[PDB]
């Protein structure tokens, strides 16, 4: 059958494969076939490109990326099949069944059989195509699904004036190798390379970012009447060359992240281009090298909280990365009175820097003690005859610390043994924290506290 | 305006009542006689029994072909006198006759292995009891078949009991209550004796035996008359599910049927064959049809020594007449098809079967095709099982991971860099000979054979994600694994 | 070559339908008699078929990646070999990676 080939730039192998696989007559098409690939390769884009190349053939489209289970696919398919049938055969009579009536593949095949028997008076046999984009991307997927969908053409009677076909698309290929014994035809799209992705981008996003507003914005913000579409395309092309030369090591052969980053960082580069910068783009790149050297694509201060919240979270990081016995030397300030000896501390240096380690457990009284020790100074005294006689200048176990600590657990910064039916009160509960080193570091200099010396000496 | 949070439209509600019989007369003096009632005691099920007879009738005939053995197969079939098991007949029929004479509520329980003819003997006993009912001297009573396996829900016993003793439809919770009412609150003068047969109780009451508890509660009345029997396989059930106190208070009688002896088996199977045993037939010259007392007059026979051996081998294990009869039928089938192949008639003066062929039919049941298949596989599976056995010999672990077995495989291959078989299967397995193909850590087809052996059952895989540390087990044996190993000329020497 | 592939089916899989799948594309893409004859003679397009069939299973995916991936994978692998169960984390691999770069620049 005459099939117009889509003259694609990079997927002509799969184009040939599928153009040979599929045509109008169902006799020369396989019973079941798969079209697997990886994200960014435009497998879905090329499917519709081939459909554009072949208008007479038609197919239904479903996106189970949004659907969650099997029955939603059942209802969607039951709706779409008859919707397409009646839309593409206006003159045919019908008794439209309820698509919601389906709740099981048995019911689905029953209603399709009803559809076919009411469509028994067709002039020639016709096979349609079905599409399930991301069938492995389901959210409650199990391993007993694909074979059942493969088994649709069997239970169908062979005298059907209207038949159907299946299409698929996977990402991992692990579940694909989990089921390959049935010898299914398959076409694959390998992940692209440097020049392939570069050309793909400079022919896909070229127009999109050429007809963007920011170009015209800058062209009259600079007010320079020396331009042409050729030079616009050249400057965009070399800027994309710079983008890829900078961030190929970061990602490699992907398009989605590159497009997102381009959308984020294009305006800053456009805000810098000028006459001298277009006449000599190396200096322009030197002037916009900062985003290339640092993406910094997120968002002085970091908090607007109280003081004890800031200062108590500081203690917990210490109480799970420091040995319980190697702390009495540095965390004591009283003057001894009665006879007694201290320890020798850490005789042996550690070479692992427990920053790299999963933290330990502890009881809360440890936190109480260490926080009492490290708390800043308050309750100013005067050295008077009675000033310090009763002041007791040191924070004690009030209620506010209890409440702000209880707040932290709902803030999910202090982590306890994960439990449904949690119980903050128990003798046996262990506690921990979920914060990296940077979270704790950001507090230190902001509040003018210093604990880096406790960690910087061991390793 | 309102939206139903979840819909149920495929539901198939059953049109059955909730009101028990106890609330349509409202007084003890307001109840009529159920005996003088046309709807009660099942006088309407006949129309339903006969209504579906014509749904599958046709009259297509074209060149009918009939042969010698099929009539003997039918004569030997299970769809039909027996003196072998008769003492139990004389005992249980005597007990039932005395029970119906006494008009009491007697209980009896029986069991047996499948194939002891328990159902056959009980059916014949109740048929002779039907004949005694045709004596018109004993009080009439009605049978009740109970097949919970053919039933879906175990509580539907009450539903069907009511729908067959009255034709009325209800749900279990009302039918069983109305039946309690019909049993203990109803006097004797008009109620009818009923006999009931329970079958294969081992799966009816899996949950808590509440249903059979209710039954055995019914079977403990003096104003109500019933004849209750049950069938099972195990023997401890009455005291296991109920306990000791209930089973002792009821005080029933216990019995079980054991496998028959070889002599009785042969006597019975030949009893189902005396009509055709050593018969002479007029046989046509084209179709070979055997007609009984261009045509011969030949004789038919079968190996009595084969009867002896076939009954002897199977009487010592279970005593399953079904097994014996199917063995005889398949021996007849093989003989018949071999004879047909001798001439080759197509499709549109002595005849006898031999000990050789009777044993041929009898022994292939125990001869397992697994050995031949597993010896007839490719080299890969045999090599991998041999490596598993090598690890078993090395560590005595009874278990092996995937990484360790793959390590053993690579060691076993690379150690034998000299053997000719491994030499000649060397390079066509990783990258398939030619260039332009990069090496792969694993061989080709390893996952294929792995899933093949998983689907075969010899391999057991635990639920894990890691492709390496996933534990693996073999299912059959190491000895049979050798009995597959050493028959490969290359494996024996390595 | 076709008899060699017959041998290959005989010794690898021992099942016909996979071979049916492999042969279908040849005639499927066949256009004219001369190309048919030459392609079934040299069977060089079976080379492309079996090259692109299992291309992206274990090797090609590792062939297409950045050197940072290789460096961090080496950092993880060495510490796993040093370890008992081979367990590893983000910052352990980072530490070994920085040690690698320090030695390289030293
Ligand atoms: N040969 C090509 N020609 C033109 N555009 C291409 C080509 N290959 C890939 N692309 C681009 O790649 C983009 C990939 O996005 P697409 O929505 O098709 O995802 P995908 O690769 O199918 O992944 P997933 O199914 O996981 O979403 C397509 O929008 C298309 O613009
Ligand atoms: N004495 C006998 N006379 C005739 N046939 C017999 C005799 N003993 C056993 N059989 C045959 O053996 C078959 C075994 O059937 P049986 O009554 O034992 O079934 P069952 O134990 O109720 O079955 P299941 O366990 O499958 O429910 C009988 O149908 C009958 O064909
Ligand atoms: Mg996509
Ligand atoms: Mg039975």
């Amino acid at each position: 059958m005459n099939v117009t080939t889509p003259e694609v730039a990079f997927r002509e192998y799969q184009t040939n494969c599928l153009a040979s696989y599929i045509s109008a007559d169902p006799d020369i098409t396989p019973s079941n076939l798969i079209l697997q690939g990886y994200s960014g390769t435009g497998k879905t884009y090329t499917l519709k490109k081939y459909f554009n190349a072949n208008p007479n053939l038609h197919a239904v489209w479903l996106e189970p990326v949004e659907l969650v289970s099997w029955k939603p696919l059942l209802q969607a398919i039951a709706r779409t099949v008859q919707y397409k049938l009646k839309t593409l055969y206006p003159n045919i009579p019908t008794t439209d069944y309820d698509p919601l009536q389906v709740e099981e593949p048995f019911l689905l095949v029953k209603t399709l059989h009803n559809i076919f028997v009411q469509y028994e008076s067709l002039q020639e046999k016709t096979c349609l195509f079905l599409i399930l984009d991301g069938f492995d991307s389901l959210q409650d997927l199990d391993a007993a699904l694909f074979n059942k969908y493969i088994k649709l053409n069997e239970l169908l009677p062979k005298d059907s004036k209207i038949n159907i076909k299946f299409i698929y698309t996977m990402l991992e290929t692990s579940f694909l190798q989990r089921y390959s014994t049935h010898c299914i035809p398959t076409v694959m799209f390998p992940r692209y390379n440097v020049d392939e992705v570069s050309t793909i981008l400079v022919m896909s996003r070229c127009g999109e970012l050429m007809e963007d507003s920011c170009l015209r914005k800058r062209i009259i913000e600079e007010q320079i009447t020396d331009c042409t579409d050729d030079q616009f395309q050249n400057v965009a092309a070399n800027f994309i060359h710079l983008i890829v030369q900078a961030f190929h090591s970061y990602t490699g052969n992907d398009i989605f992240a590159l497009n997102d980053l381009i959308d984020f960082k294009w305006p800053k580069y456009v805000s810098r281009i000028t006459k001298e910068n277009i006449f000599e783009p190396l200096a322009l790149y030197k002037s916009a090298i900062k985003l290339f050297l640092s993406t910094d694509d997120n968002l002085s201060q970091t908090y607007d909280l109280s003081i004890i919240s800031k200062y108590l979270l500081i203690a917990s990081y210490i109480c799970s990365y420091l040995e319980p016995r190697y702390d009495a030397s540095i965390f004591s300030r009283k003057t001894r009175i009665i006879q007694g000896r201290a320890a020798y501390g850490r005789r042996k240096k550690k070479e692992v820097n427990p920053r790299y380690l999963q933290p330990s457990l502890f009881a809360i009284e440890r936190l109480l003690a260490i926080f009492q020790a490290i708390f800043p100074i308050q309750g100013k005294a005067e050295s008077g005859s009675l000033s310090a006689l009763r002041e007791e200048s040191l924070m004690k176990a009030n209620i506010e610390v209890f409440q702000n600590l209880s707040e932290l657990h709902t803030l999910k910064l202090i982590a306890t043994t994960m439990n449904k039916n949690i119980d903050y009160l128990s003798p046996k509960v262990r506690w921990k924290v979920n914060v990296p080193w940077e979270i704790i570091k950001e507090i230190s200099e902001s509040v003018h506290f210093n604990i880096s010396d406790y960690f910087s000496d061991i390793h | 305006p309102v939206i139903r949070k979840f819909t149920k439209k495929n539901v198939a509600r059953a049109k059955k009542k909730y009101t028990p019989f106890s609330k349509r007369f409202k007084s003890i003096a307001a109840i009529p006689d159920l005996t003088s009632l046309p709807e009660f005691y099942g006088n309407s099920s006949e129309l339903m029994a006969s209504r579906f007879e014509n749904k599958l009738k046709t009259t297509q005939k074209h060149q009918i072909v009939e042969t010698i053995f099929s009539k003997v197969k039918k004569q030997l079939n299970s769809s039909y006198y027996l003196p072998a098991r008769e003492n139990e007949f004389a005992s249980i029929y005597l007990s039932a006759y005395s029970a119906i004479e006494s008009d009491s509520a007697t209980t009896i329980y029986v069991a047996g292995t499948p194939g002891v003819g328990k159902t056959l003997t009980v059916r014949e006993v109740v048929k002779e009891l039907l004949s005694s009912s045709a004596q018109r001297e004993i009080p009439d009573f009605l049978y009740v078949e109970i097949n919970g396996l053919k039933m879906v829900k175990p509580t539907d016993c009450y539903e069907t009991l009511w729908n067959k003793v009255s034709g009325e439809r209800l749900t279990w919770a009302a039918s069983m209550e109305s039946l309690e009412f019909y049993f203990k609150r109803v006097p004797k003068n008009k109620k009818k004796t009923i006999v009931v047969l329970l079958d294969e109780l081992d799966a009816m009451v899996t949950k808590s035996q509440d249903i059979m508890y209710n039954f055995f509660n019914w079977t403990t009345y003096e104003n109500a008359k019933l004849i209750v029997i049950a069938v099972a396989n195990t023997m401890d059930l009455p005291e296991r599910q109920l306990g000791n106190k209930i089973t002792s208070r009821i005080g029933f009688t216990r019995i079980m049927f054991t496998g028959y002896t070889h002599e009785e088996l042969k006597n019975i199977i030949d009893l189902r064959l005396k009509g055709l045993n050593d018969s002479f037939f007029y046989v046509d010259t084209k179709t070979g049809n055997a007609i009984l007392i261009d045509v011969r007059k030949v004789r038919l026979r079968m190996s009595a020594d084969a009867i002896e051996i076939a009954s002897r081998k199977v009487a010592s294990v279970s005593g399953d007449a079904r097994r014996a009869l199917k063995v005889c039928k398949r021996a007849a089938e093989i003989a018949e098809k071999h004879y047909m192949a001798k001439h080759g008639y197509g499709y549109d003066g002595v005849q006898t079967v031999h000990i050789t062929h009777v044993m041929k039919a009898l022994n292939e049941t125990l001869n397992s095709h697994v050995i031949t298949f597993m010896t007839r596989l490719s080299f890969t599976a045999k090599l991998f099982i041999y490596a598993l056995l090598n690890l078993m010999k090395k560590n005595g672990s009874q278990e092996q991971e995937l990484g360790d077995i793959v390590d053993e495989i690579k060691l076993l291959i690379e150690v034998n860099g000299s053997n000719k078989f491994v030499m000649e299967i060397a390079k066509t397995l990783f990258q398939q000979g030619s260039d332009n193909i990069s090496e792969q850590l694993r061989i080709i087809s390893w996952d294929f054979v792995l899933n093949q052996l998983l689907d075969a059952g010899i391999l057991f895989k635990q639920t894990m994600k890691n492709d390496r540390i996933c534990c693996v087990k073999l299912n059959i044996s190491v000895e049979e694994a050798k009995r597959a190993m050493n028959e490969d000329e290359t494996l024996r020497n390595l | 070559n076709l008899n060699r592939h017959i041998r290959m089916n005989f010794e690898t899989f021992r099942s016909l339908p996979t071979l049916k799948n492999s042969i279908i594309p040849l005639v499927a893409t066949s256009k004219n008699f001369g190309s048919l004859c030459t392609a079934i003679k040299s069977c060089s397009f079976l080379d492309i078929y079996n090259k692109n069939q299992l291309s992206n299973n274990l090797t090609g995916r590792l062939q297409s990646l950045s050197d940072l991936e290789l460096a961090i994978l080496i950092s993880a692998a060495r510490v796993a070999l040093r370890a008992k169960d081979g367990s590893f984390n983000f910052n352990l691999a980072y530490a070994e990676y920085e040690k690698m770069i320090k030695a390289i620049n030293s």
